[PDB]
């Protein structure tokens, strides 16, 4: 279990490849790769250094 | 020798052991550049 | 009430809330734009730990276990964790509770010695076994920290219960204080964090200027090329809105300068010499100074930070809600120079009111009689 998760990432880390793709990115694949919106310009907070 | 994460370590593992040998992977400022390239409108994948 | 909401926010706040606002109507800040690399590190911490685990052989499943241990290492050094609650992490009932004891006590052994280790007597308990190097004075010392008589050093009452003899314990002690009681937490490079200072002060040359302000201050331009003038009464209010805000921000600059210089002139004796020995100035006093009301002063005063030559603070901090500190005041000064010429009764009072406090030239008199010390008799 732990093992299983802390090794799975590891010999997961041996996952190959071949034939590099290339393309154009559609809106709906763009928000794919997407993990939120960047809606503010600030960068880190200065009262906390917490982002 | 430089560019891998992984294989950097799991290479000195193995140098102090005695067994001169590599698990070399992929180096990972091409997967940087992946990236770079996923910045733009382009799309750029690993296939097959 | 947007002038009154726009004035006492954090100055962070405020910008926060004004960009924002600015996005709302045309007007544009300095932008800085004329128009015609390497910020990086690796740095190891706990990873330090982790080049122990790749060489070293627990086999595979062990080294799951040291690596479950690795995270609960605390920046101090030692386990967050139970032994038996990493040993609900792992979820395998092959643990055994001994085996994770056998791997917690192999990452111990590795520098830093001592490292991860529950209850700091373990760490010296654990420090003294690698240490332990056959000698010298240990194996009495061994005892005192393992029996639980690590009631002491609070304090010879170990000598009733220790039974060791007196005086050449202390060459125990004295090696039990040479153990890092926690390594290895070392200094990054964190500046670490600096509050950016709201207004400023210093002393330029025999005068003080409380001037300000550091950069926090926003410079807003209504200007662009936007000069334009149902679509046009809108840029028409907009930009009456826009003229108003400009003149509401230039006004809050204008009265932290000015509130500036009346907090600094009331308080100067703390200012001038150390720190506390604050004169108890009221928001009314400074608010009777200038005709600001005390609703006004007194939210300008919540979270404008101020900074000063010792420390950084608050300004609602200098509000707040005798004899024995001038006294000291007295003596160091007195104390403090007067290489050939004595300084004179009339002279400590003439730098006491240049500093601020006020003293009288008896009380002075009395203060330096209670000190015991006699005045100008001592010379070259």
């Amino acid at each position: 279990m732990k093992d299983l998760l802390k090794f799975l990432k590891a010999q997961t880390k041996t996952e190959e490849f071949d034939a590099i793709k290339i393309a154009l990115a559609s809106p709906d694949m763009i928000r794919s790769w997407s993990f939120g919106e960047v809606k503010k310009p600030e960068t880190i907070n200065y009262r906390t250094f917490k982002p | 020798k430089s560019d891998d994460v992984n294989g950097r370590t799991k290479m000195y593992k193995n140098i102090v052991d005695g067994n001169h040998q590599m698990e070399p992977g992929m180096p990972e400022s091409f997967n940087v550049l992946l990236k770079e390239i996923r910045s733009l409108g382009i799309n750029i994948e690993l296939e097959d | 009430q947007q002038a009154i909401r726009l004035l006492q926010l954090s100055t962070l706040e405020l910008q926060q809330e004004l960009q924002q606002a600015l996005e709302s109507n045309p007007l544009l800040e300095q932008t800085d734009l004329h128009d015609e690399y390497q910020g990086e590190t690796t740095q190891t911490l706990q990873d330090y730990l982790m080049w122990q685990v790749e060489l070293t052989p627990f086999t595979d499943t062990d080294r799951a276990i040291a690596t479950s241990i690795v995270d609960a290492v605390d920046d101090t050094g030692y386990l967050t964790i139970q032994i038996e609650d990493i040993v609900d992490s792992i979820g395998d009932d092959e643990i055994g509770l001994e085996e994770v004891e056998a791997v917690l006590k192999r990452i111990q052994r590795f520098d830093p010695v001592g490292v991860a280790a529950k209850d700091l007597r373990d760490c010296l308990l654990i420090q003294l076994s690698q240490f332990a190097k056959e000698t010298p004075w240990l194996e009495e010392a061994r005892l005192i920290i393992s029996d639980h008589l690590d009631l002491l050093a609070n304090h010879r009452t170990l000598m009733r219960v220790t039974r060791l003899k007196e005086e050449v314990l202390k060459e125990a002690v004295n090696l039990i204080q040479s153990l890092d009681p926690r390594p290895g937490q070392s200094i990054h490079t964190s500046e670490p964090e600096y509050v950016i200072p709201d207004v400023l002060v210093r002393k330029v040359s025999g005068r003080w200027t409380v001037e300000l302000n550091a950069d926090s201050i926003p410079r807003l331009k209504i200007n662009q090329q936007y000069a334009a003038m149902a679509d046009g009464q809108f840029i028409r209010s907009n930009l009456q809105e826009a003229r108003w805000l400009i003149k509401s921000l230039e006004s809050r600059n204008d009265t932290l300068l000015r509130v500036s210089r009346c907090i600094v002139e009331q308080q100067q004796a703390f200012f001038e010499q150390g720190e506390e020995y604050m004169k108890p100035m009221v928001l009314a006093d400074i608010a009777q100074a200038v005709e600001m009301h005390e609703s006004t002063i007194s939210r300008v005063t919540t979270q404008k930070y101020l900074h000063s030559p010792r420390g950084i603070f608050e300004l609602k901090y200098f509000f707040s809600s005798s004899s024995t500190a001038i006294r000291a005041l007295v003596k160091k000064l007195i104390a403090a120079e007067n290489p050939a010429k004595p300084l004179s009764d009339s002279k400590l009072t003439s730098m006491l009111s240049e500093q601020g406090i006020m003293v009288a030239r008896r009380t002075v008199a009395k203060y330096r009689e209670s000190l015991s010390i006699p005045p100008s008799n001592q010379r070259k």
